[PDB]
């Protein structure tokens, strides 16, 4: 994702 | 009365209670030592004292009870890789001789095990091979030969498809029964290896140099096999036969992605594959064919399900949900209007039927049964960032109850759901916007059996805090309302002028703006701090629809980061904020988001954070960034990755007070995404704030680099706000 | 009058004139495209038109004139690579025909190329394996075979005798007439790999890893051979043999280094050997033999320097300077009382004589003659911290002249010379405490000739700004004069409170109070931001003497950290000091100390800069860190190099503001080090302020990063001293 | 030598  | 203070965040000295259970049946659950509940009475009974294994002499991570209660697999020597990814090691313990089982060990170093899903077969994954011991004691059958470190993954996924397909490390789905075993096989042999420093303890005299295979956009991605093998048939003798399953000739004529595996019944499985251009599926559905030993997959029997707006699914096609004879299935698609609801296919029909419409989206489909589907929208008032459980009537969808929207509404607007093994028995969880509440319900009629955990003592606790409120409204950009929230400090006055931190991720199909109680450091900044901490769901958002969420299809980094600063003009302009004091911060595609934002040149925001940030989009892995942007050639889609970059816009940070922070070893967003960030202002003589974190992962999560960032973060945004 | 602001230091608003010549004769020098100059009567004619080579199609870095003049080198396509290496094409230009030569070209990435000291033979380095060629036109003849990346080094040093023995790339050395040519072979075979990433242009995907040969202490090391091959002999099968001389016994007992080699006559050559250990060294005298060919080293001949007090040498033993016949030599060695003074030996004779003796140090052997030798000391007023050019005539020691000590006392304290081929000329550079002056000089009888420089401009300039001032005084400790100096702001006033950076380096054998002009950042803080800039010299400091600069053997990170501390109690107490606001700085070891500084608990400093520090003597290199240090094992010194290291001393952090800067590609104080200082500080929950610097190496010194560095210090002390 |  590249979220966290 | 004291306020809620970042240490108070960062001691975790307010700790919401859950209720973590596991079904077990249709009538009993599991709870943690570990005892057995009686969905029905409330009764329990203790199943494992918490004393069986003091004498164990290994610290126990976890534990995982056989389906037939027979057995319990006690894993120990946790070693966290990536998001879900670890090995371990693993004992058995014998619940009936009260023995652990001595012999035929699973070794040491196991990447995933798993029981078959009744009984008590158990399939492992060591050294990249596929494994199955049909009894605990017994010797292992070696499924698969090829395994291979980090070039031959068998039953396990790879980098790229843990994370952004499967979410999961697990490549092995089990026949309902556990007849049949199937797996993935992943090849990475041309995938480039992305390369960064670790430096471990200061004991370690050289550096390490870690070496993962990644494919960047655009570049060789890992091929994709999938076999079924007959764990009734495995020999001591003769290797094991698996049958593999080919993707259909659609997939076939270039890159593609097995994207799901959901068993249907003993004898049927079906697949989704997904193209490289990720706007095209196919569902597959395959028979076991007795007198060959094959599996078959009709045509009549295949689904394509494509999109012309965008990619397919939110993130990835969704998960079919088959009816007990396995005939018919429900499924969540994007209807002609672009919103999510329930479609009702035969399994040999090109046609589906939806179940649900209107202008608001099915969220998930949680339970199956011959009279109902069970299923979580958000279409109650309306809200986008609201969840409730409904059941609809599968004779006639006319009928459609909400079960959770009344239960308590002041307190309750955001739902989650647990069923039992069929349906039976419901536990409904409820994460805002009061505390969060806990509730065991049955089917028959919806009874509200009992309260499991209300939080009540937490409740009593913070009545001594000054804590803030949140507001969850809406603006209107050109007759579309778009959401938002604000964390508003204590005492909010709204005469007063307050410094504005606008939090932002804004990634797609993203929802920031929400009805869940949360407290975090937004929840420090507004008690302690007096800042508003405003979060707005813009173009590119999920949950309402494919006109906003596909609005930035092949286009990262313009409608959401623009929709971000005009959020920002109209707040600045609400008599409440003071203009001179609006920030932005973010993490990951929140920090690419914040980074464009303070790149715009829009003159909105003094300063700004970006955490681990993305910063031009040919960095990131494959299967995320191209099912947005398309692949970055000059036949496709490559000017407008060049066009999207963060480092482009570096002259622009003049006017703005910026911090850049990422950790060394992020095998996730690279810290090569970073350096050429800082790299870019450095070279147009822009001043900012850094601070690398070595060897922490895109989490920035162990314990002391935790409190470490959320001090120095604190601090920055104190001094840009004069505090 | 404006002030010295640090945009004029950072655009280079005030130039410091040179005068950098290049003889090329006994009597004419080059100068700056191209004018040959006669040294007699300063007339000039236009030795290479600068519009020879407009159409010559590549910026040309540089230029190398063979001895005979008939042939000029031009260097292009220069790519540097560690401190002194780098790789380069080369085209040769006749000066006679006015024609580029076209065939037979030296090969593009060339990695070091020299002409012979008489003629115009070439020698060259390519692919790690050596080349000659006899004529510029002709074919090169081959020399090695063995070459091999990173692993064999023909003629060239790895990256430790590049930094750390020979402080050059180049490991090839003509006999005086260019008969021979001897060379080194390196075998980097065991060597470790230091590995970090490179960044590059943002249009690269996947980072780069940098793999580098290097030992860190207590490592495996590099071996060395040592080769004389007949360059006239390129008559034999094309296949001249090298010819091993092999190092003593003394040393093959176990590792050891070649750490000087110094050609004697025509047919005798001079070697000297260091152990591992650093305290024992042996110089080997080696005659060509007609009859059979080969090099034979007398054992009678030999000459051992060994320490029992520290390691040999300033930083490595020091090289002879032979008379003509080659029958005896001088060379500079510590005497009986620990100072450095010229000895004279004969090659057969163990015991020298020294010619020089006094409470203070030969700096260098510049030339010698028949009749005299030139040296430069800091004999003048007792200042360490001078440099004077002497001459004493060798049939009599008592004879000794000061050539520079009285030509302009009150600016000129500190020169180095140039000598032209036969010493008939020589060129003085003055750089302090003034303006530098450049003057020319005929030996014959010590005439000035003319001024070549004075820097009259730069003075006329300077005398509309508000410069600082220097003092440079001693304070004495332990009845110990300890020198130190102070860059003190214009008009300064001894009854007013100054804030205080004190500028550390303090490494073995550093000097940091001298007479030496500098236009630098203390410039600024001095001029502009009216800071008092200090340095000092403790324990462990050079050219005063064995007694001061091995106080700190085998105990790095202890006397010179102390005596900075002290340093700073004993400038509080002079009453200009605002003890509440000093603060300390430095880059490399300096930023070792100043860490070390930071972390004492000494309460004496408000805030301090780290950049590029070492942080644990087991990251740095073998050769440096073990000549102070000994090995790190229990049998030796482990304890020490464990009780030394930055990490340590986290928890005093929490008493001081600090920023700590790094650039990832530094090659020689690699990132490891600031990235495990960083991890202890998070560990220990201090706050600190970071940066680094994406792709710079140890000098952080390309023209962005080096403006964006000073910026950014420049804020953080103006913070610190609420400036 | 460790200086830059």
């Amino acid at each position: 994702v590249a979220m966290p | 009365a004291k306020t809620y203070t970042l240490t108070d965040y960062l001691k975790n000295t307010y700790r919401l209670k859950l209720y973590s259970l596991r079904w077990i049946s249709d009538h009993e659950y599991l709870y943690k030592n570990i005892l057995v509940f009686n969905a029905e009475y409330g009764n329990s009974s203790v199943f494992l004292e918490n004393s069986t294994f003091d004498e164990f002499g290994h610290s126990i991570n976890d534990y995982s009870i056989s389906p037939d209660g027979q057995f319990i697999l006690l894993e120990y020597n946790y070693v966290k890789q990536w998001r879900h990814s670890y090995t371990a090691s693993y004992d058995i313990y014998d619940l009936n001789k009260r023995q652990l089982i001595t012999e035929e060990r699973i070794p040491n170093n196991t990447q995933w095990v798993t029981w078959s899903p009744v009984g008590h077969k158990l399939a492992y994954v060591w050294n990249n091979d596929i494994y199955v011991k049909i009894e605990p004691n017994l010797p292992s059958y070696r499924i698969t030969w090829t395994g291979k470190e980090d070039i031959i993954y068998n039953g396990i996924t790879d980098w790229v498809y843990e994370e952004e397909v499967f979410s999961a490390y697990s490549a092995l789905w089990w026949s309902p029964n556990g007849t049949f075993l199937a797996y993935a096989q992943f090849n990475d042999t041309e995938v480039p290896l992305i390369e960064y420093s670790f430096y471990s303890d200061e004991s370690l005299q050289y550096p390490k140099t870690v070496r993962v295979p990644y494919p960047k956009a655009g570049a060789v991605n890992p091929t994709v096999k999938f076999f079924v093998v007959n764990t009734d048939s495995l020999s001591s003798v003769t290797n094991a036969t698996s049958i593999q399953i080919t993707a259909p000739a659609s997939m076939l004529i270039g890159d593609h992605y097995l994207c799901d595996v959901t068993w249907a019944t003993q004898e049927r499985i079906s697949l989704q594959w997904l193209r490289r251009i990720q706007n095209y599926s196919v569902m597959d559905i395959c028979d076991y064919d007795e007198s060959s030993g094959r599996w078959n997959c009709l045509v009549a029997r295949q689904h394509i399900e494509m999109s012309t707006t965008g990619w397919v699914g939110r993130f990835r096609p969704s998960e079919p949900h088959f009816t007990l004879d396995g005939n018919s299935f429900y499924k969540i698609i994007s209807n002609e209007e672009g919103y999510r609801h329930i479609c009702y296919f035969q399994i040999d029909k090109k046609d589906c039927t939806f179940i649900t419409k209107g202008t608001w989206e099915v969220i998930g489909i949680e339970a199956l049964t011959s009279d109902y589907l069970y299923y979580i929208s958000n279409e109650y008032k309306g809200m986008p960032g609201g969840r409730n459980l409904y059941k609809i009537q599968l004779s006639d969808y006319t009928k459609v109850t909400c079960l959770s929207c009344e239960l308590n509404p002041e307190r309750c607007q955001y739902y989650s759901v647990s069923f039992s093994k069929e349906a039976k028995y419901y536990q409904l969880r409820c994460s805002g916007p009061g505390l969060p509440l806990y509730t065991l319900h049955s089917s028959v009629n919806d009874k509200g059996l009992r309260v499991l955990e209300d939080n009540s003592a937490l409740d009593k606790m913070l009545q001594n805090v000054q804590m803030p409120s949140k507001k969850l409204d809406f603006i209107i950009l050109n007759e579309t309302k778009f959401w938002y929230q604000m964390i508003l400090p204590p005492h909010f006055d709204k005469s007063k002028k307050y410094p504005l931190l606008l939090d932002v991720y804004a990634g797609p199909c993203s929802q920031k703006a929400d009805t869940v109680f949360r407290l975090n450091w937004a929840t420090y900044l507004a008690s302690t701090e007096n800042i508003i901490v405003a979060s707005f769901d813009g173009r590119g958002s999920g949950y309402q629809g494919d006109k906003i969420m596909h609005a930035i299809n092949r286009r990262l980094g313009t409608f959401e980061v623009e929709d971000q600063i005009e959020a920002a003009r109209q707040f600045s302009k609400m008599g409440f904020v003071d203009n001179k004091r609006i920030a932005i911060w973010g993490w990951s595609y929140g920090g690419y988001v914040t980074s464009m934002v303070l790149g715009s040149g829009s003159g909105v925001f003094k300063c700004g954070i970006a955490v681990a940030p993305v910063s031009r989009w040919e960095y990131y892995d494959s299967v995320y960034t191209e099912r947005y942007m398309g692949l970055p050639t000059p036949e496709d889609n490559l000017d407008h990755y060049r066009n999207s970059t963060v480092m482009s816009r570096a002259e622009n940070f003049k006017q703005v007070e910026y911090l850049l922070i990422h950790g060394t070893a992020d095998d996730n967003v690279h810290f090569q995404q970073s350096a050429q960030i800082s790299k870019a202002l450095v070279d147009v003589g822009v001043d900012f704030q850094a601070m690398w974190y070595t060897d922490e992962d895109h989490g920035i999560a162990s314990s002391t680099a935790h409190q470490h960032i959320y001090t120095h973060m604190s601090h920055f945004i104190k001094q840009c706000f004069s505090l």
